[PDB]
């Protein structure tokens, strides 16, 4: 049905109209890029300034921490509150045989920009929405843990320390179950869609002049990597300066009632890693080349293996 | 007593108050009969009057404004708000001279030029109380109001506002300054969104928001406003940066039709070239990719690539970049207050800094307000492809399309009742032969249509009130996966809600789970696990229990349900069984989940034999009191669900090819079904003589239909096989002669019904065993 | 029955014939004297035809007795208007209709 | 606590406490393995709620059958009349909403607690023991001449009771749909008295505050119900509050019914006195 | 009767249960092995 | 599916459907479907007729119809779909085609077929005639 293909100048015009809305969209408007998330977070800013009241990205971010604490069985999902998590992700995002002088004065910058947020009450706004998250792996925990680590970038001490008297003051349970339940829904390379991939990825083009979407299904195996690499990278700047009293609590809470270990949970998570790499392997192990979708798949793994591994040597790396 | 003396009341004042409110309340949310009877009570002289009143109280003035709007501009404004989020732009002529600067790069005013998007009329209706009333009311509009008259008197009492409030007088209309500008303010807005207002008068509007910015007195946002009057005044800028999206996107498909009747003609020229280019061959092939062979998306796709192997001559592909360039300097980029996004950002935060906003409605339009001016570009990306083109000759028969999908939306808002169940079943009986319903799949899938039959669906299905209503709508969603592969693709997402509440007369949410996944070899891979152990355990509740149906009506007792478990075994042949293939995955997954659950299967084989227990469903069938004593009858669907049970048996069997690899899965398969079902059953069941119809007309619900036989001949030429000769004469000759002779002295609906049962099923196996 | 005592008087001579369009600015009332219409609130005069059946019996019984220009007052029993079920929200059942018509032109 | 796994057991009979969804305990001499039961302490605001409950269950049961041994029998045990009245006084006192000038962040917390604390109070008792006490001293509409059966002193204070037992009614189905989910079977219950006379703002509220937080009961009634507000209506004055349960019956959740707006146009509109 | 029951009425105040002592002095000393005591509901008043 | 067809059948066959519609429902006997084919050129006999409606009451809607006239064409269409498909194969059009053309013609189609692909199409099968590129692509 290749070569039975209709030209462009037999189509009619309105079905010609409609591929060239979604093709001027893909080509042109999509690789469009703009750095407006800089100026409006410092406009924001410098308003605080006029001739005690709150600042406008001061009332932005309590506004966005009055609508967790509201009693509901799941949150909703926000296109505002996404709209604005990555904007001020890429807001600090822009510091993110060089000298002494200009690496320090990209720190300093750096540490700016997270103080620009963090005053404000950022970072006690991106641990009430994991505990109202609730086990959720939404679109929604993309937004604020990609936030989370833009505020926590580089092992800054004063955001650490205002997240850990918050979480003391209150004492309340469903951060701590919320990183264990986020932790075992995630996916590891299965052995059973993965086949079922490779049947459907023959098909090159569909009949009646039909181009597959690949975008829409996308890969079965590992799909949920960028998040469970996301979540471990929080896991892991949250004690990447030492600081000895996070990994006495994220052992134990005797603050709180019930202690979860998400130190366990993370050898559980990796031991159902090594399990699930080691069975790739004795898939492949009478094969003798592999194909570009296997080492797409293998080294998707073992990126976020390294991160688990990044993630539990700063756990272990304070005395 | 007048009306104005209540302001020295104050207890008659709240009675009057509080019955404005229930004169608001009873006909709100679309209830247009009552409307009618409400104008009785409350003259159209007397509330227009009430309008430019300044001695009336506070509250009392401020219930009169929503009054109107709730009596004569709601139904109309909730079909259009629900109908400006999508975009129907047709090749009118009036479209293809269209630019987003106007001539004369100085950005015009917002809200004042010439659209082409197609929205329905409100269809007003005059009131009357003296007509004769009929004898069900097929639907009653909304009540009709002079729009000329009032459009006028709406901008003078917002003329005299806004210059009232720059001499801040001690006693303003109402008593404060929020009951002089909120009323008006939310009237104005309402008039807008419904579209009455000229060109004339959008210019007037933005003199009085803005003289400076705005010119082709002190302005209404430098005024002091408090937080009531801010918030109405989000939702009039939230109308003018839609019109500014709106008039942005039919400027993009102005040039899109300005550009492909450019593009089809050079490309034409170019292969009138290549037919006459005899002086390549290697590279006539490499010149011939896209223009035969490439499929007409990846033609666009790989033509608008000359950013940063594209045929286009320099003369056609800069008047893009030129329009590129163009789009963006409309937008917020630079691409190196006096505009609209720069007047409306300065003031938000003005706004903010003025003093802390205690109310959450405000401080979220604020924001998301601001989020729209700056993030221009991505907004439009958002919003294109919700954004359609269609031909000028199908506008007679689309906005007819659009006043029937309104009218859905219009009930989705209240609940479900006697009457307002009929004028669903005509309006999703009318999108079915409008015909745009069919030339343009990819149409209904962004107005929302699958969605708003869906969720009609939810809050019905939760016992059932309405089974007519439940019947037309998953007939409808049947039919709406089959005009395209891609509307089907969108109903597999809501797949897991539409079994769950499958397990009644007619069409069953089941057949839309059905027809989700057939013909499609993608969704049928790509389907979980999770969705097929939900029919093995429906299919389990059957063998235990009987019909709740059939004892309710009268029919003998059975230990389990045939007729009802059908319903489940012909769903999963069109998992396993995908375009005369079959899958390995699917096939692999509901032979280990079925044989771990043995009630799934049927009660003989659970142990009595197949013919065994055909030759008793034979035996009830026709017996007149063991049969069921309508349409339903015991015996026929005993075999029917065994027959579903055989061949589903059948098609989830490995072919040949994996047989003859050395997967040990297949073969285990393949051992599993052989000694699942005997062979020697199978032989004796083709073989059972049947009545031929000759010198009379049997019932086929009440008797053996050929379809069972060809369910055990495709077990058998698929699991076991033909091998050798004396198997191949034994069931050639006790079989199908008694089939085949009987065929040939009927040279009648058996006659048709064999007559298909033998050439397909029968006749491939002989061509098979033919060497 | 339809008793129409005249109030204001008309030409005498022009009476409305079938299938002929009329104008009236009628007012109506019922029998207690609470109004419930009134086609001079809107500023629109009714418009109906006479013998299709659109207005109510007494109406039109009540239109075709005058003359053009001529102002009379009906009170329409409750047999011939809305006898059992009513007009639900306007008018309550088994009550007398009081109309003040007014043919301005056109018979 | 929680540490020790350890398991009750007799003194004197020397019996393993085990097990047999609902499994019944009993002392077995064989015993079992998995009896290692870990104790957890409560919280300080259920345990004060717990026996408040048993204080109440303890006073109201006398008073049903003090109330019930002259029920049957003409008057030509003493009730304790002044401790019927200021255990209301407090239990209302105790179930009384939060301030709305409040913060938000300690108002929610207050708002939450109250919403466990009307539930837990429910699930034992403290509703349908409350609804007998009424429907035993409603039997007496007037206030001095059938209140004759107890006293004098009962009889004066015939009426501030009822006027105490409503506003509790009033405060424990405030907010919370699980409670407004219980009157849906009883809603005749709530109509019928409204023009009893006695304490008419009670039942009122009761009304208001169960047809706003439960849509369950708005598609349940017929014209029976809405004639009867009506009657409220038009014999005890001008009010306010009756045109706002008006307002509320139309409406739900953001969905209209209109099995129920068609009829107060049909009854309250037409008349027009 | 006593029964068990899960979560749902855990959170309850059907399940909740105080432990008393025999002897009368020193009654909020801490508990040790070897100790007769007294099991009592807080809402029916009853001892186990 | 539907979308098989363009937008101008399915304009003609509503044309011939409200042009014998009984009272504008998308409503016909099962005489007028005989009649509704007959108006527009296709003739068949009344086993074609027979099938369908046993495929599909007696009240034929237009959703029905126009799924059997969508199997009508489409088995035609699908059994001369191959023959237009060849060719661009050939430079005559007889059906013979040089296996040294076809190498950089058939690598080049848009499917991503490699060199190896169609190294295995040529040797599971000098110039080869037209019925056995059918016979060698349906298989």
């Amino acid at each position: 049905a290749c070569f039975r293909m209709t030209p462009l100048y037999n189509l009619p015009t309105h079905r010609a109209c409609n591929m060239f809305l979604e093709s001027y969209k893909a080509a042109w408007i999509l690789t469009e890029d703009h750095s407006f998330e800089d100026r409006m977070i410092d406009d924001l800013s410098k308003a605080g300034e006029q001739e005690k009241k709150p600042d406008p990205l001061h009332q932005l971010v309590l506004h966005f921490s009055r609508t967790a604490l509201t009693e509901k069985s799941k949150l909703d999902e926000d296109y505002l509150y996404m709209a604005y998590a990555d904007i001020m992700a890429k807001s600090c995002h822009l510091e993110e045989e060089v000298s002494f002088e200009e690496k320090e004065m990209e720190k300093q910058r750096l540490l700016y920009q997270q103080s620009r947020l963090h005053t404000r009450g950022a970072a006690e706004m991106v641990l009430q929405m994991i505990s109202a998250c609730k086990g959720e792996t939404g679109a929604m925990v993309s937004s604020t843990l990609k936030l989370g680590i833009s505020i926590l970038n580089g092992g800054n001490a004063e955001v650490q320390q205002k997240m850990l008297d918050y979480l003391k003051d209150k004492k309340e349970v469903g951060f701590f179950q919320s990183i264990q339940a986020l932790m075992q829904t995630c996916s590891v390379l299965d052995l059973n869609a993965f086949e079922r991939q490779n049947k459907a990825e023959g098909l090159g083009m569909v009949n009646e002049d039909g181009t597959v979407i690949n975008r829409q299904n996308g890969e079965k195996v590992m799909a949920d990597d960028e998040f469970t690499q996301d979540l471990f990278r929080f896991l892991q700047l949250l004690c990447e300066g030492h600081n000895n009293d996070f990994q006495n609590y994220l052992r134990t809470q005797t603050g709180n009632t019930t202690t979860i270990n998400i130190i366990i949970c993370t050898v559980d998570y990796l031991l159902r890693l090594q399990e699930s790499i080691s069975d790739f392997y004795w898939y492949y192990s009478g094969k003798d080349v592999i194909e570009e979708q296997g080492k797409r798949n293998f080294s998707k793994a073992m990126s976020v293996a390294k991160q688990v591994f990044n993630s539990l040597t700063e756990y272990i790396q304070g005395p | 007593m007048d009306i104005l003396e209540l302001s020295e009341r104050l207890d008659l004042q709240r009675f009057h108050s509080h019955t404005l409110r229930l004169y608001r309340a009873v006909c709100a949310l679309g209830n247009n009969r009552v409307a009618h009877a409400l104008c009785s009570h409350v003259d159209q002289a007397q509330l227009l009057h009430a309008l430019e009143d300044a001695h009336l109280p506070g509250p009392l003035r401020a219930g009169y404004y929503d009054l109107l709007i709730s009596i004569h501009l709601e139904s109309a404004c909730r079909s259009r708000r629900s109908m400006l989020s999508e975009y129907i732009v047709p090749l009118t002529p009036e479209t293809r001279a269209i630019t987003l600067f106007p001539p004369g790069r100085r950005h015009g005013l917002p809200g004042v030029g010439v659209t082409t998007s197609l929205r329905p009329p409100h269809h007003f209706s005059p009131p009357c109380f003296v007509a004769a009333l009929p004898a069900e009311a097929p639907a009653r509009l909304s009540p009709a109001i002079p729009l000329e008259a009032l459009r006028d008197k709406a901008l003078r009492m917002l003329g005299e506002a806004v210059r009232d409030g720059g001499q801040h007088a001690r006693d303003p209309v109402g008593g404060s300054v929020e009951f002089q500008f909120v009323p008006v303010l939310k009237l104005v807005s309402t008039l807008l969104v419904m579209g009455i207002f000229g060109d004339e008068d959008v210019k007037q509007i933005l003199k009085m928001i803005e003289p400076e910015v705005f010119t082709e007195e002190e302005g209404l946002l430098q005024m002091k406003l408090p937080e009531s009057v801010k918030l109405q005044m989000c939702n009039l800028l939230e109308y003018f940066c839609d019109q500014e999206l709106q008039h942005r996107v039919e400027s993009l498909a102005a040039f899109a039709e300005r550009y492909v009747d450019k593009l089809q003609a050079n490309q034409r020229s170019r292969y009138a070239l290549l037919m006459r280019a005899f002086t390549m061959s290697a590279a006539e092939t490499a010149r011939r990719t896209r223009e035969f062979r490439s499929p007409p998306q990846e033609q666009i796709n790989m033509l608008l690539h000359f950013k940063d192997d594209c045929p286009l001559p320099e003369d056609i592909r800069q008047d893009l970049q030129d329009f590129h360039q163009d789009l963006l300097a409309h937008c917020g980029i630079q691409l190196e207050p006096q505009s609209l996004q720069e007047l409306v950002s300065h003031m938000v935060v003005r706004w903010a800094q003025e003093d802390y906003v205690q109310s959450p409605e405000l401080v979220r339009a604020m924001f998301s307000l601001l989020h729209r001016q700056y993030d221009g570009l991505g907004e439009l990306l958002r919003a294109l492809p919700r954004a359609y083109t269609i031909s000028p000759s199908s506008v007679e028969d689309t906005m007819s399309l659009l006043e029937c999908l309104g009218q859905i939306r219009s009930l989705l808002i209240v609940q479900m009742g006697p009457q307002e169940e009929n004028l669903m079943i005509q309006s999703i009986g009318n999108i079915m032969n409008n015909k745009v319903f069919y030339q343009h799949p990819n149409l209904m899938r962004a107005l929302g249509m699958h969605e708003t039959v869906m969720e009609v669906m939810v809050n019905v299905l939760g016992e059932i009130r309405f089974p007519k209503m439940v019947t037309s709508c998953c007939r409808f969603l049947c039919y709406f996966c089959r005009i395209s592969r891609q509307n089907q693709r969108s109903m597999f997402d809501h797949l897991s809600y539409l079994l769950e509440n499958s397990g009644m007369q007619g069409s069953t949410p089941l057949d839309v789970a059905a027809a989700s996944v057939i013909d499609n070899n993608e969704l049928a891979l790509a389907l979980q696990e999770q969705d097929l152990e939900k029919v093995v355990s429906y299919l389990a509740g059957c063998g235990l229990q009987s019909c709740p149906m059939l004892l309710a009506k009268g029919y003998p007792d059975i230990g389990w349900n045939p007729c009802g478990g059908e319903r489940y075994l012909d769903f999963l042949r069109f998992a396993v069984f995908v375009n005369g293939e079959s899958v390995e995955e699917n096939a692999n997954v509901v032979v280990r989940l079925l044989i771990r659950k043995p009630e799934c299967f049927g009660p003989a084989l659970r142990g009595s034999g197949l013919l065994a227990a055909i030759e008793e469903a034979i035996r009830i069938s026709e017996d007149p009191a063991r049969d069921g004593p309508n349409r339903v009858h015991l015996g026929h669907a005993i075999m029917s669900f065994y027959a579903a049970l055989i061949d589903l048996l059948g098609r989830c069997a490995p072919e040949m090819h994996l047989i003859q690899a050395g997967k040990g899965e297949a073969l285990r398969i393949r051992a599993i079904l052989r000694s699942l079902v005997p062979l020697d059953d199978l032989v004796g069941i083709i073989s059972l003589p049947l009545q031929i119809p000759t010198l009379v007309q049997p019932k086929m619900s009440a008797s053996f239909v050929p379809d069972h036989k060809a369910s055990m001949v495709l077990f058998l030429d698929r699991v076991y096989g033909i091998e050798n000769q004396d198997f191949l004469l034994h069931v050639l000759d006790v079989g199908f002669l008694p089939d085949m002779r009987a065929a040939a002295s009927l040279d009648t609906e058996m006659a048709l019904a064999l007559n298909r049962y033998l050439c397909l099923a029968v006749l491939p196996l002989i061509t098979k065993c033919a060497p | 029955g339809v008793e129409i005592e005249t109030i204001s008087p008309g030409d005498g001579r022009t009476f409305p014939k079938k299938g002929q369009t009329c104008v009236v600015h009628y007012t109506g009332m019922l029998q207690n004297g609470k109004k419930f219409d009134s086609s001079r609130d809107r500023n629109k005069p009714f418009k109906f035809r006479i013998g299709k059946q659109e207005v109510i019996k007494g109406f039109e019984e009540g239109a075709a007795q005058m003359s053009l220009g001529q102002r009379a007052k009906l009170t329409c029993t409750p047999d011939v208007a809305y006898g059992a079920t009513g007009h639900p929200g306007v008018i309550p059942p088994n009550a007398t209709l009081i109309f003040d018509v007014e043919l301005l032109n056109l018979e | 606590y929680g540490e020790s796994l350890c398991f009750v057991q007799h003194v004197a009979s020397g019996l393993w406490l085990t097990y047999a969804l609902k499994k019944k305990a009993i002392l077995h001499q064989e015993g079992h393995m998995d009896d290692a039961l870990f104790l957890t302490r409560c919280q300080q605001e259920e345990s004060q709620a717990a026996r408040m409950i048993h204080s109440t269950a303890g006073l109201y049961n006398q008073f049903i059958k003090g109330l019930d041994s002259f029920s049957g029998k003409p008057r030509g045990p003493a009730l304790p009349i002044e401790a019927v009245i200021l255990s209301l006084q407090d239990l209302i006192g105790y179930f009384e909403p939060p301030s709305e000038e409040l913060q938000h962040e300690e108002k929610q917390s207050k708002l939450r607690s109250l919403r466990n604390r009307q539930s837990l109070f429910q699930e034992e008792g403290m509703l349908s023991l409350v609804l007998n006490c009424i429907d035993r001293l409603n039997v007496y509409t007037t206030a001095a001449h059938f209140a004759e059966y107890a006293g004098e002193e009962a009889a004066e204070s015939w009426k501030e009771i009822v006027n105490l037992l409503y506003e509790l009614l009033a405060s424990l189905i405030r907010g919370n749909r699980a409670n407004c989910a219980l009157f849906s079977t009883n809603l005749d219950w709530v109509v019928s008295k409204l023009d009893r006379l006695e304490a008419s703002s009670g039942i009122l509220e009761v009304l208001y505050c169960v047809l706003i937080e439960s849509p369950e009961v708005l598609n349940i009634i017929q014209e029976n119900h809405i004639k009867s507000i009506i009657s409220l209506l038009d014999k005890h004055g001008r009010n306010h509050k009756v045109l706002d349960v008006l307002c509320s019956l139309c409406v739900c959740n953001g969905v209209a019914v209109r099995s129920n707006q068609d009829l107060i146009t049909e009854n309250l509109l037409p008349g027009r006195e | 009767l006593v029964y068990y029951e899960g979560g749902a009425v855990c959170t309850h105040a059907r399940s909740l249960w105080r432990l008393e002592p025999l002897r009368i002095s020193w009654s909020g000393s801490h508990l040790r092995w070897g100790q007769p005591l007294r099991i009592r509901h807080v809402t029916t008043g009853r001892y186990l | 599916m539907a979308d098989q067809l363009t937008e101008e059948q399915i304009a003609e066959f509503k044309e011939a459907f409200s042009l014998f519609d009984k009272d504008g429902d998308g409503t016909i006997t099962t005489k007028a479907l005989g009649t509704v084919m007959r108006s527009l050129g296709q003739n068949p006999t009344e086993a074609e007729l027979q099938d369908m409606i046993n495929e599909v009451n007696g009240t034929i809607d237009f959703p029905a119809f126009l799924t059997m006239m969508a199997r009508k064409m489409k088995d035609t269409d699908s059994e001369e779909e191959i023959r237009e498909a060849f060719r661009v194969f050939d430079k005559d059009g007889n059906g013979y085609i040089s296996a040294a053309a076809l190498r950089h013609v058939m690598t080049n189609l848009g499917e991503k077929l490699t060199d190896e692909e169609v190294d295995e199409m040529i040797r599971e099968a000098g110039q080869v005639n037209y019925e056995a590129f059918v016979q060698m692509m349906t298989a």
